[PDB]
């Protein structure tokens, strides 16, 4: 939703 | 007694000189963006050569750059000298 | 008034066949001890040890010169240019 | 840091042991000076390390834990100073570093 | 100094290694001499001048030496008085210049001597010695009642020859005792003579250490420690005990192994000489050195400059080493860099450098008259320092201010 | 009069002369700041090598490493981090993007790690309490990234500057995810030479369901 | 009185008698032996008088800016 | 009653000392903790460097305070 | 404890800005429009002043030692004049207007304000660009140096913060409030004044709801509150100087009532009402013994003891 992330 | 920093002698590497140089290099047509990039060029080449020959001096412990020493700078730069001895 | 570009073979000729000093001293000298400012301060320069500097400065850009008139003629013109010269170091590993 | 092992004394890892004794049965001079190994083996310990350092670096960035020879290519050409060190050289399989002229790129 | 207050911690480390400053002073110079206090450099220059900067820009508040009183030839030393507000300054114009900073480029008095000067040490405020050319006694220049009068004491006992002990050519005044002043002859020994501020003067220690040219000798400002700077290339730590009974051993030596070079200047750290920092002589030698002065080992080398490097000043208040160029002339400055903090954005916020482990507490899933006072300054500072004694601001020339814009 | 005539003749023409200070885009100057309101208004008028580091940090492990002998201890002595031997001199300022941005000092090179990113490490649940609570009081400001899906990690309260970083669709920077000594660490790449003093970019990746970057060939919202 | 103004002037006289006369009097002193290091004081106290020539080159515009300063009330 | 000792590049400790005990008490917990010997150590409370002859309530050291530590390793 | 002395001046005429007595407490410099009226309290001497000013000038800084005085007003102007030698230096530098400056407390570098969320630093002599203070997100109103030592900046500013700064190396130092972010409450009452203390350990603020408190930073706490038994006003602050051992805080209301609170104390002992009943309060000052007041009309109070 709101927390980043690598690779999704 | 003096004190003076130099500045801008590598003009002294003049734009006549610089031909007369490629002349012995057999060219017949130098663009004049040439005389400012030979001038880089050889004040790259006299750095790196002066750099050896005052830190085998300063190792000597003189003040003065002999001869032999300019020659082992240039021997250990695979640019062996032939006319200056050793 | 010549052809434009006959004097130079005139030219070229007359330098390939003497050994004298290209660059005049003087003005030579004085770059040598302007560089060498850097290194150490207040140096002597034992005055055979100068024209062990021209001998080997001339000598090293007349090689360049050879090997960048070969690259001149390669790219089909006979007009020398820096982005020859820059060539030439590049293939002989200076650069 | 010690007292046995000359090298302890000085705290480094590179052996003072073998060095001095190679510089005396390697004929570089007549007379080896005490101090002159030390010297010597804090220049190599530093080279080493250096070079260790950027392998290792190169060694995490394509996810692997230990060194294999085309990390080492990797350290020694991207960087600016050690490359020149050893511009003649070439190290035994040990890739190319990337790169493409750029008029090969389309456009 | 509330910076490092909150700066926050982790800035007391008793020395600084990156150079962050350099003062581009064209006309060269000698001396280098802080503030009492972190407030200004004074820049003892080559051709006469002395330049004194204000350090939080820079650049120069004034340039004394306008109105009467300018060294003429080089100036060699620059002390201050205790306070900040005075300045001795010894040139080699054969004049000692004591400054008035109240009354800026105007000299307040003056001494001509017998010859060019090498050094000055400020003991109060007045009094000053001041090293005469060649002349085996130091006359120490005592700035009387009446302004006319300076008694050059010699700074000797009656008969006792030091011919064979050299000639006094450096005096550094011990700071906790301050009747004591010791003297460095130029053939080894080192006489230590006790002012009573009558004239007596008690010949407390004469000892030969080696056969050497004493160029430099410096008190650590507990007088613990003291160290001497021979013309071998050697400097040597004693220590120092004194209650008049005076007495010294060789602590360490300290000597450039590989190099084998000479010692050009040499200062202690604050508060008991934990630290002493050489500037060594030859080609290439481009570092302040550092000395754990109690294991004896090279420390750090502070690697900041590219060509040798002549006088060496330490205001501890600023945590600062002042460096003059012997080539170019400028004036390198090491300094105490902290970096900021993004926790000073928020009063909450705290800055981390591993992923830590939280542990899991219940509530994450649930739903003054105290004593205040206004009037004593503090007393101290993170490093100990003398603070709240208040230092002598510099008076803006407020005369000649007024026409400033126009033309110097 | 005659005394304010005397006045007047300096103050009439050199005030044709001695104000020169027309500098600006001019905007709606007429109001005096003697009433003292608020005038809350979002107008914005403002602007919108590794060597000795590396020797540096290997004087550490010359010195600490004498005396951990026995006691071993972490007590902070645990090689003080690694991943921190390379970080940058990478600052925060106010962002021509957003509130607080951050930027390298230095002309860092294509594919070199700035900063690993450095907080709390929180488990799924525990992030989803957190990503109400913060937005329940109103932060507004989602500083949770993901090592594995299992587990994320908090920037907003602990943490190191490496939160500070913005969204840039069009990137600059990109977080692989390094593993030293048997624990995921999040490291921050770059993709393209960055300027001195130029803002590092990233994109986010909010898998899937507004971008004030300004740029034009990116999507609009995130 | 022109009690805003006399304090300068007066020091501005200061530089025709006092500060005059103290570096007047250094120069026949030298007449008493004859007339490097023995007395060069000669040059350098054209370089002090060189900042006491221009000082009434400066100490001009301090006094000019009062004839300013009067006639703007 | 706990303290923290907080060292300078970035992590804590968990010591329990009295109020009454010394810094050479508390220094002497350091070392049992790390072997570093207390004479490298300096421990730093609002700023002030404290002294080891001095107690802990001397300097209204309080419940759960981080001190700071910054060890001088030796030599070389 | 306190009282009454005498009224000088009289009230209405052109906007009364601000009033400062300089350090050495006997003169006072009245600021209204580009003019500046000095007033000396030996025998109720009066002096006209005027300045190279053209719009409103909201600042007014004393030199420490009482022989200069700068001001920057709204057309960007940073002007350095003397007080008998007139107009000595100018600066010209911020791309904002200026509300408020402070002379260091050895005179030499004056902090300075704009107001599109930036502090700038102008070395007097020098008369050039030092360092960027940028931290803040709006309009920042008072940028206060202790009397004592030099060492640090507090910004105070209209978006609700209290952040001190560095004035060495210019890097925001300690921050003791939120903002806009990072609570999103209607908490962010935003600071008018903010004035540091004689020894300058302890900070004093004035946020725009009348509510005064006394800030210990170094700790990162408070430790005292002062409330009237929202505001429009920038009004002045200050914390009189009496001989006894208690030293009462001052802040004006909205309207022309000054009443004086008991900082050892969290109350009043005492308000000061007799005066300034017509017009309201944008500043104060004081002096060891002399204190000023000044409202949109000028009319200066002294009191004492
Ligand atoms: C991973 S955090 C970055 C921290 C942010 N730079 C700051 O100053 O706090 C997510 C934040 O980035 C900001 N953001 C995300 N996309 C953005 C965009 N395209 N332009 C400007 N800001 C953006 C949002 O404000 C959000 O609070
Ligand atoms: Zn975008």
């Amino acid at each position: 939703a709101r927390t980043m992330q690598t690779a999704r | 007694r003096h004190r003076k920093v130099l500045r801008d002698n590598i003009q002294g590497i003049t734009k006549p000189a610089i031909r007369r140089l490629a002349r012995r290099g057999g060219v017949k047509r130098i663009s004049g963006l040439i005389y400012e990039e030979t001038r880089g060029v050889l004040k790259v080449f006299l750095e790196n050569v002066i750099r050896d020959a005052v830190t085998y001096t300063e190792h000597a412990k003189r003040k003065t750059v002999t001869a032999m020493d300019v020659v082992y700078a240039l021997k250990r730069q695979g640019r062996t000298l032939y006319g200056f001895g050793g | 008034r010549y052809r434009p570009g006959t004097v130079a073979l005139r030219e070229i000729r007359r330098y390939q066949k003497s050994t004298e000093l290209l660059i005049r001293k003087l003005p030579f000298q004085r770059l040598v001890r302007e560089i060498a400012q850097d290194f150490k301060t207040d140096l002597r320069f034992q005055s055979s040890a100068v024209m062990a500097l021209q001998e080997a400065s001339e000598a090293y850009l007349v090689g360049l010169f050879e090997d960048t008139n070969l690259c001149g003629i390669h790219a089909k013109r006979v007009t020398i240019m820096p982005k020859d010269i820059q060539l030439a170091r590049r293939i002989r590993g200076e650069r | 840091a010690k007292a046995k092992t000359r090298s302890s004394r000085a705290g480094l890892q590179f052996p003072v042991g073998r060095v001095h004794r190679l510089l005396r049965k390697g004929n570089y001079a007549e007379r080896v000076g005490a101090g002159a190994p030390v010297y010597l083996a804090a220049v190599l310990e530093y080279l080493t390390a250096e070079i260790l350092e950027l392998a290792g670096n190169a060694a995490r960035d394509n996810k692997k834990t230990r060194i294999i020879p085309r990390h080492l290519q990797l350290a020694v050409r991207n960087d600016e100073e050690l490359n020149k060190l050893l511009g003649r050289v070439t190290i035994a399989q040990g890739g190319v570093l990337p790169n493409i002229q750029s008029v090969l790129l389309p456009k | 100094a509330n910076l490092l207050l909150q700066d926050p911690f982790g800035v007391l480390k008793e020395y600084p290694e990156k150079l962050t400053h350099t003062l581009e002073v064209p006309v060269a110079a000698v001396c280098v001499k802080f503030s009492p206090r972190g407030d200004y450099l004074a820049v003892g220059c080559s051709n006469g001048a002395i330049i004194i900067y204000d350090m939080d820009s820079l650049k120069p508040i004034a340039m004394l030496g306008t109105h009467s009183g300018a060294h003429t030839r080089s100036v060699q030393s620059v002390c201050w008085s205790n306070d900040g507000r005075y300045l001795w300054s010894s040139g080699r114009d054969w004049y000692a210049k004591l400054w008035d900073m109240t009354q800026p480029t105007k000299c307040f008095q003056q001494y001509k001597f017998d010859g060019p000067l090498w050094s000055c040490h400020v003991v109060r405020w007045n009094v000053c010695i001041v090293t005469v050319v060649e002349e085996p006694t130091a006359y120490v220049l005592t700035l009387t009642d009446r302004q006319n009068a300076f008694h050059c004491f010699p700074l000797l006992e009656q008969d006792q020859d030091i011919s064979g002990h050299g000639y006094t050519l450096v005096a550094c005044p011990h700071p906790t005792i301050e009747s004591i002043i010791i003297t460095g002859t130029s053939k080894g020994w080192i006489n230590a003579f006790q002012l009573d501020l009558e004239d007596k003067i008690r010949c407390c220690y004469e000892e030969k250490i080696a056969n050497a040219n004493i160029k430099q000798i410096i008190i650590s400002p507990s007088g613990t420690r003291i160290a001497i700077n021979g013309s071998d290339r050697t400097i040597r730590q004693y220590q120092l005990i004194v209650e008049h009974s005076v007495s010294i051993e060789l602590e360490h030596k300290y000597q450039d192994i590989i190099n084998r070079l000479q010692w050009n200047t040499i200062f202690f750290s604050n508060h008991s000489g934990e630290y002493l920092v050489a500037s060594a002589h030859g080609s290439s030698a481009h570092d302040l050195y550092l000395w754990e002065t109690s294991s004896g080992s090279l420390v750090r080398v502070l690697e900041g400059a590219d060509e040798e490097l002549l006088d060496i000043d330490w205001n501890f208040y600023s945590m600062r080493i002042a460096s003059n160029g012997f080539e170019s002339g400028w004036v390198y400055m090491w300094s105490i860099v902290i970096p900021p903090k993004w926790s000073a954005l928020a009063p909450d916020f705290e800055e981390v450098e591993e992923n830590i482990d939280y542990q899991e507490k219940e509530n994450e899933f649930d739903i003054e008259e105290i004593a205040i006072d206004l009037c004593t300054p503090e007393k101290y500072d993170v490093r100990g320092n003398d603070i709240s004694m208040p230092s002598f601001v510099i008076p803006i020339d407020y005369e000649g201010v007024i026409i400033q814009q126009h033309w110097a | 009069y005659q005394q304010i005539e005397q006045n007047g003749i300096i103050r009439d023409n050199q005030i044709a002369l001695n104000e020169k200070e027309f500098d600006s885009t001019l905007a709606s100057t007429t109001g005096s700041f003697i009433a003292e309101g608020f005038k809350k208004i979002p107008d914005k008028l403002k602007s919108s090598s590794s060597r000795l580091n590396r020797v540096f940090q290997r004087r550490f492990q010359q010195d600490i490493e004498a005396q951990r002998a026995a006691i071993g201890f972490e007590s902070d002595l645990l090689s003080l981090n690694q991943l921190t031997k390379r970080k940058k001199p990478v600052t925060f300022a106010r962002s021509a993007i957003h509130n607080w941005g951050l930027y390298a000092l230095e002309p860092i090179a294509a594919k070199e790690m700035i900063i690993e990113y450095v907080g709390e490490s929180i488990r799924q649940p525990v992030a989803e309490m957190r990503e109400k609570r913060y937005i329940k009081s109103g932060i507004g400001s989602s500083y949770l990234f993901r090592i594995d899906e299992n587990t994320v990690i908090d920037a907003t309260k602990r943490g190191g500057i490496a939160r500070f970083i913005n969204h840039c669709c069009e990137p600059s920077c990109t977080a692989k995810i390094i593993k030293v000594d048997g624990r995921k660490r999040i490291v921050i790449y770059a993709l393209r030479d960055i300027g001195t003093n130029e803002e590092l970019t990233y994109d986010y990746k909010f898998e899937r369901e507004p971008c004030l970057c300004g740029a034009p060939s990116c999507k609009g919202f995130l | 009185k022109l009690s805003k103004l006399n304090e300068e002037d007066a020091v501005i006289e200061k530089y025709v008698n006092w500060i005059g006369e103290v570096n007047e009097r250094l120069s026949p002193h030298f007449n008493q032996p004859t007339g490097w290091i023995t007395l060069s004081q000669n040059d350098l106290s054209e370089q002090k008088d060189s900042l006491e020539n221009v000082k009434r080159r400066l100490d001009l515009l301090i006094s000019v800016r009062t004839n300013q300063l009067r006639i703007s009330f | 009653m706990q303290i923290f000792v907080k060292t300078l590049t970035g992590k804590t400790i968990t010591l329990e000392v009295e109020p009454s005990d010394t810094i050479e008490n508390v220094k002497a917990k350091i070392q049992d903790k790390e072997g570093i010997p207390p004479d490298q150590q300096r421990l730093i409370f609002a700023g002030k460097q404290l002294e080891d002859g001095r107690t802990l309530s001397d300097y209204n050291i309080q419940k759960e305070s981080t001190l700071h530590l910054v060890l001088r390793l030796r030599g070389c | 404890m306190l009282q009454f002395d005498k009224q000088v001046l009289p009230a209405s005429g052109k906007i009364s800005t601000s009033c400062q007595i300089s350090p050495d407490g006997e003169l006072i410099a009245i600021c209204q429009n580009t003019d500046m009226l000095v007033y000396e309290i030996s025998s109720s001497k009066m002096m006209k002043l005027t300045t190279t000013h053209k719009e409103c000038i909201n600042c007014l800084c004393w030199s420490p030692d009482s022989k200069c005085i700068a001001s920057g007003s709204e057309d960007f102007t940073v002007e350095i004049t003397h007080i008998i030698y007139g107009r000595i230096r100018r600066l010209m530098g911020h791309t904002a207007p200026v509300i408020s400056i402070c002379y260091n407390n050895k005179g030499n570098i004056l902090c300075s304000s704009s107001m599109d969320e930036s502090i700038k630093e102008w070395h007097v002599l020098s008369g050039t660009a030092l360092k960027t203070m940028s931290a803040h997100s709006d309009a920042v109103v008072s940028i206060d140096i202790p009397k004592f030592d030099s060492s640090i900046l507090s910004s105070g500013s209209y978006d609700g913060l209290i952040r001190i700064f560095d004035t060495e190396s210019g890097h925001c130092l300690k921050t003791l409030t939120y903002d806009k972010d990072w609570i999103a409450e209607d908490g962010v009452v935003p600071i008018s004044t903010v004035k540091f203390s004689r020894n300058g350990k302890f900070l004093l603020v004035k946020s725009l709801d009348n509510v005064v408190k006394l800030w210990e930073y170094t700790r990162g706490t408070v430790v005292r509150t002062f409330l009237w038994p929202k505001l429009k006003y920038n009004c002045g602050l200050e914390l009189i100087y009496p001989q006894g051992k208690d030293p009462l805080v001052i802040s004006g209301n909205d309207s022309g009532s000054m009443c004086v609170w008991n900082v050892y104390s969290k109350n009043l002992v005492q308000k000061i009402d007799e005066k300034h009943r017509n017009s309201p309060l944008i500043s104060i000052s004081a002096s060891y013994d002399k204190v000023a007041t000044l409202s949109l009309n000028g009319e200066c109070n002294l009191f004492r003891v």
